[PDB]
Parts: structure tokens; sequence; C-alpha cells
């Protein structure tokens, strides 16, 4: 009469299915999820500096639409644009809107430094009922609408060197009247012109007279352009009409700043990773929440689940029933 | 798996073993009993923890990127932006799929391997005093009281003590 010694391994009653090289489903004792598929629905306010645009696009904050004046000189890691945002100033377009939005978003700041431009022989600070500021007519805070003085609009010719050690961003524009009567009434000359240049490059814009669709009391338009002036370069502005002049420049930076479209509310919590759906944890290597992300995030994948086996093959006792 | 212990020559697992992943069951004159083997259990867990920590190692931090949703039809530039993002997502989705498949195949094989390691270690310990039945059990050909079984399990079984007793019982 001897003894038996049996070697064996554990099993559990309720195993988990995983994928392998040879099996699309095989049962193991345990596994762990590698795809983050849920969000709180809220953008955590730490540790990134979140700036809620509320009713304002970044570009309207940049130009200084009156209802966006609260954004003056603001900074952000992530600027959040809401679907309820609206414009409420002079109607405008930006050729290459997307690029201007991108470069400002990335710069992370709207710090504006006023400069003493001398506009000899024109009327400054023009405004419109399309852009009310308090009870009276107004305009974009960062732009200076120039019009005739007396019965003349001379050739404007001004210069502003960059003697600083940082790049300057200048936002300027061109006014497109709806009628010839409007053009000559405002600028005397029957056709205007705006030329903005540095040493290396130049932009010249000819205004186009004509009706566009009526927006807030006007068929006319402004087109917005921009020019970056590097240290040691010089800005020159030359115009015989239709100039919407800069009042100064925006200070540019580089760093981690960006912009995101989202309607998720901002809440008191801590999360490195932000999506338009809200913040998500980043303990998992993959996520299926949104391909748009900001911060330290899992990588976006199409699968909604992927299970990493964390245990042996599960083999329960041969079943009597 | 590759070693053929788990779901192989060992018919099934033990739901009763809650204190370990691998271990021993015995029958002797004094009754039956069960004990986890801490060493093999730990070797498997350490390897699995190792791979888990390699997989969840934070590597990706991105800030300003490209736009990925668009409110207007634009044509060429937008086609390219979308194609770039879609290409990225598919390549990453493939990597995720392959990673888990390889990892899981390997986890099944290494756990099967540890079972087999414990089995071969036990057989070598018993020398000529036992025989492999073929189902994960050794028939031991001598009186092995509870103290002797614990000696097998904690690595202190001297085979010379019981060899003559066992050799005689085996060769008929
Ligand atoms: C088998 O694997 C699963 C994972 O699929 C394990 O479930 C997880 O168990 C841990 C406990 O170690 C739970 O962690 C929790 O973390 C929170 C937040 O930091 C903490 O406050 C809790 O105290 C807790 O530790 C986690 O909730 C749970 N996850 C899921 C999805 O169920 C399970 O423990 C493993 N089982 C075995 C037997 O190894
Ligand atoms: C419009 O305004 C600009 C800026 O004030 C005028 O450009 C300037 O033109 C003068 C020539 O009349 C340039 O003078 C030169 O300066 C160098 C020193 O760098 C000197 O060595 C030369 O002998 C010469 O005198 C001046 O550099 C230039 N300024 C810039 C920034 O380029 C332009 O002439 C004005 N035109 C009109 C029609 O008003
Ligand atoms: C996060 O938001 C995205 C984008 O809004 C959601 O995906 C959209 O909504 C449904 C989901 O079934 C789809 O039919 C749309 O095609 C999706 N749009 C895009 C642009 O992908 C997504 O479901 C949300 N995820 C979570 C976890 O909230
Ligand atoms: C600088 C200036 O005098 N602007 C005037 C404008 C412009 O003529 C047009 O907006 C050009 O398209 O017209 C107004 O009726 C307006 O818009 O409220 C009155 C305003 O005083
Ligand atoms: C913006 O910043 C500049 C310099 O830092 C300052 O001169 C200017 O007045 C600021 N404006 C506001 C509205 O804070």
């Amino acid at each position: 009469p001897g003894a038996t010694l049996c070697l064996g391994h554990h099993a559990v009653p309720n195993g988990t299915l995983v994928k392998t090289i040879t099996d699309d489903q095989i049962e193991v004792t345990n596994a762990t999820e590698l795809v983050q598929s849920s969000s709180t629905g809220k953008i955590c306010n730490n540790p990134h500096r979140i700036l809620d645009g509320i009713d304002c696009t970044l570009i309207d904050a940049l130009l200084g639409d009156p209802h966006c004046d609260v954004f003056q000189n603001e900074t952000w890691d992530l600027f959040v644009e809401r679907s309820k945002a609206f414009s409420n100033c002079y109607p405008y377009d930006v050729p290459d809107y997307a690029s201007l939005r991108s470069l400002v978003a990335s710069s992370g700041t709207l710090e504006f430094i006023t400069e003493g431009f001398t506009w000899t022989g024109v009327t400054q600070n023009g405004g419109s009922n399309a852009c009310k500021r308090g009870p009276g007519s107004g305009f974009f805070s960062r732009l200076n609408w120039l019009t005739k003085s007396g019965s003349t609009y001379p050739v404007l010719n001004v210069t502003m060197p960059n003697n600083d050690n940082f790049d300057k961003l200048y936002i300027w524009g061109v006014h497109h009247p709806s009628t010839n009567q409007e053009q000559t009434s405002l600028y005397v000359q029957a056709s205007g012109r705006v030329t903005v240049s540095t040493r290396r490059s130049q932009q010249t814009i000819i205004p186009n007279i004509g009706s566009r669709p009526w927006v807030r009391m006007t068929s006319a338009r402004i087109s917005i352009y921009w020019t970056i002036v590097k240290p040691g370069d010089v800005l020159v502005i030359n115009s015989n009409g239709n100039l919407i002049a800069p009042r100064g420049y925006f200070k540019m930076r580089t760093g981690k700043s960006s912009i995101m479209r989202s309607d998720a509310p901002i809440d008191t919590c801590i999360s490195e990773c932000i999506t338009p759906n809200g913040s998500i944890p980043n303990d998992k290597p993959f996520q299926n929440v949104n391909k748009i992300t900001y911060g330290a995030c899992p990588k976006y994948v199409k699968q909604n689940t992927l299970k990493l086996a964390t245990g042996m093959r599960n083999v329960p006792e041969k079943q009597t029933r | 798996g590759l070693f053929g212990a788990i779901a192989g020559f060992i018919e099934n697992g033990w739901e009763g073993m809650i204190d370990g992943w691998y271990g021993f069951r015995h029958q002797n004159s004094e009754g039956t009993g069960q004990a986890a083997d801490l060493k093999s259990t730990q070797a498997a867990i350490d390897q699995i923890n190792g791979k888990l920590n390699r997989v969840i190692e934070k590597t990706n931090e991105k800030f300003h990127q490209i736009e990925k949703e668009f409110s207007e039809v634009e044509g060429r530039i937008q086609d390219l932006e979308k194609y770039v993002e879609d290409t990225k997502i598919d390549l990453w989705s493939y990597n995720a799929e392959l990673l888990v498949a390889l990892e899981n195949q390997h986890t099944i094989d290494l756990t099967d391997s540890e079972m087999n390691k414990l089995f071969e270690k036990t057989g070598r310990q018993l020398r000529e005093n036992a025989e492999d039945m073929g189902n994960g059990c050794f028939k031991i050909y001598h009186k092995c009281d509870n103290a002797c079984i614990e000696s097998i399990r904690n690595g202190t079984y001297d085979h010379d003590v019981y060899r003559d007793e066992a050799l005689n019982n085996r060769f008929q």
C-alpha cells in the first residue's frame, strides 16, 4: 500500500474569452481590458489650462468682436470652441481661415501690444452699426478703420521695425464696399489698394466692389490677412484706400497649446487626456473614444475591446450535465 | 499549449485550489490533501506582471495636431488630411490586434510551461521511487506519511532513504 501524488493547476468557475494566434476565442482564467471606451462626459480643468470660448471663436477673440472683449490678452493650453459660438461685428472672411486659427491656437496667447502708427491725413476709428459697442456704433478692438479726412485720402505709407527679439503677428484687413458710391464716399479714389510687406515677402490686395448677402445691416465685407515680422525685419504698409489697419501686434510663442471643438462642460478634476467627449483615463494603451485628443492619451484604435490574458488556460472539470 | 500539460495530459484544473495557480494533491494511508506550490505560481505571475507593465507603459503625448473633422467640402487638402488619419488609425488598430494575439498565445504557452516544469522537477526528485501514471500523477511505491509528502513539496525528500523499499515494490 503506497501513495499517489498528483500535480495540477487551478481553474475558476467564470473564465474570460481572449484571442490568440490560433483561436479567435479561447477561455483563460482572467484578462484585462486594453481599450478605453468610456468618458466622464466632462473636460477636467487640471492640469492643462483650459479656456472656454463660450460664445466666441478664437478668431473673433483675436480680432476683438465686442462680445469677445473678455478674452483680451488671454492664454491657454487648450482653447475650447463651442457649437453655440456666433459672430456679432462687421461681416468678414479670412482667406486661409484654417491656417490663421491654427497658428494662433498653437501660439497659445492673445497678448496684444499697441504700437504708435501715424496715419497722416485720414480719419481713424471708424465703426458700424453691424458692430455695436455699448449703445453706439463700433468695430473690432484690434483693427482701425481708416476713412477720408476732409475730401481727400492720401497715399498712406508707414513703417514699423521689429527691434525686439521675438516674432510679431500683425492682423490687418481690406474693406470691400458694396457700391461705387460707398467706395468714393469713404476713400475718394474709385479703386483702393493695400500692400503690406517685409524685406522677404509681400501681399497686395485689390478690393472688389459689389453686394454680398446682407449680414447685420451690411452687404459690404472685410477680408482679414496676416503678416509675421521676424527680429530685424520691418513692416511697411502702403495704401491709397480700403485699409483696415492694425493697432499693434500679437506676441507669438511656441509650446504645447492647441484648440478643440467640444460642447463638453468643464469640471473640477485631474486628467492628462482630453477628447471632445470629455476627459478619459490614460492607464490603458488604446482608446476608442475619439480620434481627436489632446495630452497624454492612449492611441486611437477601431476596436471597442481588446483583452490581454492575465492567466492560464481555464479548463473546468468535465461536466456531468 | 506547446508543452501539453494544461489541457493536455492533465485532464482539467482544480476549482478547489484558491491559494495558488499550481500545486499538489495526494492520497496516502493518512487520507487526502491539497497544497499550492508557491514557487511555480510566483514564476508565472511575475512573468505576466512583467508583460502587463510593458504593455501599459505610457508612451504617447500629443498636443497640436491636424484637424480631423470638417464642416465644409474642400477637396484635395482635406482628402489628404483624412487619408493620413485613416491610414494611421488602421496601422495602429492592426498593431493592437497583433500585440494581444502574440501576448496571449505566449501567456498560454508560458503557463503550460510552468506546469510542465513543476511536473518534471517532481519526477526528478522521486528518482526510482515512483512512476509516471501519464495523467499528471506519480504512483509512489513506498509508505509516504504526511511528513514525507510535505518533504516532496518543500524540496527536502531524500530518495535514498526509501529506495530499497520502493525498488522491491516496483520490480516483481
Ligand atoms: C482579474 O483581472 C481583473 C481585471 O480585468 C481584476 O479586476 C480589477 O481588480 C482591481 C483590484 O486589484 C480593481 O482595482 C480598483 O482600482 C480602484 C481605482 O484605483 C481602487 O479604488 C479600488 O480599490 C480597486 O483596487 C479593479 O476595479 C478591477 N477592474 C475590473 C474591470 O473589474 C481582478 O482583480 C483580477 N482577479 C484576480 C483573481 O487576479
Ligand atoms: C515710404 O516709407 C518708407 C519707410 O520710411 C520709405 O523707405 C525708405 O526710403 C529711403 C529712401 O528714400 C531709404 O533710405 C536709405 O537708407 C539707408 C540706410 O539703411 C541709406 O544707407 C541709404 O542711403 C538710403 O538713404 C530707407 O532705407 C527706406 N526705409 C526702409 C525701411 O526701407 C519709402 O521711401 C517711403 N516712400 C514714399 C513714397 O513715401
Ligand atoms: C464620442 O463622440 C463621437 C463623435 O461625436 C461619437 O461618434 C459619433 O456618433 C455616432 C456613434 O455611434 C456615430 O454614428 C458617428 O458617426 C460618430 N461621429 C464621428 C465623427 O465619429 C462617439 O460615439 C462618442 N464616444 C463616446 C464613448 O462617447
Ligand atoms: C466709418 C463710417 O462712417 N462708417 C459708416 C458705415 C459704412 O459706410 C458702411 O458700413 C460701409 O460698408 O455705414 C453705416 O450706416 C453703418 O454701417 O453703420 C454708418 C457708419 O458711420
Ligand atoms: C496686454 O498686455 C500688454 C503688455 O503685457 C499691455 O500693455 C496691455 O495693456 C494688456 N492689455 C490688457 C487688456 O490686459
